[PDB]
């Protein structure tokens, strides 16, 4: 059923997926005290997490999966998501993350807890300017992420990272990209889904060590999709 | 597993 | 930089040319061998990044980031390669033929196995050849910095597969297709690799397994 | 010096 959409109706079905962008509980009128802001993101992060999944049942090709495969995917890919999704946000903003409107971390304030994932997230963000990443694009690498999570219902996943390709193809072909012009430009767009990878699993460990240290008050979700990476 | 009951409808 | 004055044909055959050789297993304990063929193979790898066309014409401060940066990729690639006419079975050496229940007398590396064995089934369902081979390991080498030349190169070796998958007969609807699923590997190849890391520093913390001085020193810049 | 370091100049 998904496989039966052009490249027009993939994209339209993905940007009537995207979830809105949420504010955090930051009080503006009230000094902020730094060791609260992993108080912040947790509770952002907790919240963000509805929206991925309901963003993901809305993803051409996901429901057709079974629902172990479903939580697998979700399970594997969730920290990947909300990172591309903050790389994505913080175009605009050069030197900071955006992880909300209201909350807009800066370099220094990695050094206060996270700094070498900072600067990786930055460089991430930066590259995304420097291609001129467009809002298609981003819905299209971001449905992959999720589907390219699950490293160990096989075929279909296959079929619609096909599918995907097409349409990210579709969409260089559109703007005026040369043939030649449009393999790079996947080939680049694809390699940066490597280091949002890695990104996501230095995440991960970083949060092993502040769950561990009793620094990051986490809900009952999170710490499932925590505890899904061992 | 809390995923599982986010994940209906 | 000799990269960009390389046509494809002779981009694959240096990278072909490149080529390190396959090592066997030694005694001098299951990571007592491991251990010892990796570091040899390290020493190989290093020799190969020398020869990858447009490494050389990095800095050495950047050629010792990249290396520092993918070398266990590099190791996984070659050793998913290698396995692929070996169903359920890592050919970590001729020698040293493994399935997944050996990587349980360890903790943490029968994980690592099945993601490696899972890997090796997908490029054998794939028929991934030789050629696309060595422009997948060079491209992990040069994109391991999470951190223009380089994109320049990159650019190239994606020309470079894009021709393979054009002399093969494949479409341009083929060729992107077959790219992308490559390349989505390659992501594949990035988790394994941290997961390993992460196991590879745990073990040596936990002082069981005696890691070599360049893997200490590799290690040690993760 | 780095064992990495010094393999790539030797
Ligand atoms: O949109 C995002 C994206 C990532 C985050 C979170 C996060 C996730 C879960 C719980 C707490 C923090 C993180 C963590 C901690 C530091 C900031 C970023 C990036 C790396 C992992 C938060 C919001
Ligand atoms: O070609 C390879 C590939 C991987 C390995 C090694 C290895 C690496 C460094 C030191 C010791 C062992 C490992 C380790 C242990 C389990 C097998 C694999 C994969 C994940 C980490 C060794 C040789």
């Amino acid at each position: 059923l998904a496989l039966s959409l052009t490249a027009d109706q993939m994209v339209s079905a993905l940007l009537d997926a995207e979830p809105p962008i949420l504010y955090s509980e930051y009080d503006p009128t009230r000094p902020f005290s730094e060791a609260s802001m992993m108080g912040l993101l947790t509770n952002l992060a907790d919240r963000e997490l509805v929206h991925m999944i309901n963003w993901a049942k809305r993803v051409p090709g996901f429901v057709d999966l079974t629902l172990h495969d479903q939580v697998h995917l979700l399970e594997c890919a969730w920290l990947e998501i909300l990172m591309i999704g903050l790389v994505w946000r913080s175009m605009e903003h050069p030197g900071k993350l955006l992880f909300a409107p209201n909350l807009l971390l800066d370099r220094n304030q990695g050094k206060c807890v996270m700094v070498e994932i900072f600067d990786m997230l930055l460089a991430t963000s930066s590259r995304f300017r420097m291609m001129n990443l467009q809002g298609e694009e981003f819905v299209c690498l971001k449905s992959i992420i999720l589907l390219n999570s699950g490293v160990y219902e096989k075929d279909h996943i296959h079929r619609v990272l096909d599918k995907i390709t097409d349409t990210l193809i579709h969409l260089m072909a559109k703007a005026g990209l040369t043939l030649q012009q449009q393999h790079q430009r996947l080939a680049q767009l694809l390699l940066i889904l490597s280091h949002i990878r890695h990104m996501s699993n230095k995440g991960m460990e970083h949060l092993y060590s502040m769950k561990c240290k009793n620094v990051v008050p986490l809900s009952d979700l999170l710490l499932e999709m925590l505890d899904a990476h061992r | 597993k809390i995923l599982h009951r986010l994940l209906q409808d």
